[PDB]
């Protein structure tokens, strides 16, 4: 007759907007623009390519 | 108390430091017809120290 929170795990939705910044051979890594600000989640990974 | 807060225990804490670079040790790339060799040719003809 006062709790308070602790934590807080989600189940989701927005999976919706994408981005992929590409980078050639030899030219090194590729950085999105989106990797600024927790507005997406960025993962880097490589393609065979030519 | 001690030190201003009202239950005793461990309380949260969140700092934050500025960066920015100095001294960058850069390093880059070298892609395998832009080659070209500079061959220089003597001939032991008559000559002088000079």
């Amino acid at each position: 007759a006062n709790l308070a929170e602790v934590r807080s795990y989600c189940y989701l939705a927005t999976v919706s907007d994408l981005s992929t910044k590409a980078a050639c051979p030899t030219m090194g890594e590729a950085h999105n623009d989106k990797r600024a600000d927790p507005a997406f989640v960025c993962r880097q990974g490589v393609v065979d390519r030519g | 108390w001690g030190n201003g807060c009202g239950l005793f225990g461990k309380g949260s804490i969140d700092t934050c430091a500025k960066f920015a670079c100095s001294t960058k040790a850069i390093g880059r790339t070298i892609l395998k017809e832009n080659i070209k060799y500079e061959v220089a040719i003597f001939v032991h003809g008559p000559t002088t120290v000079e």
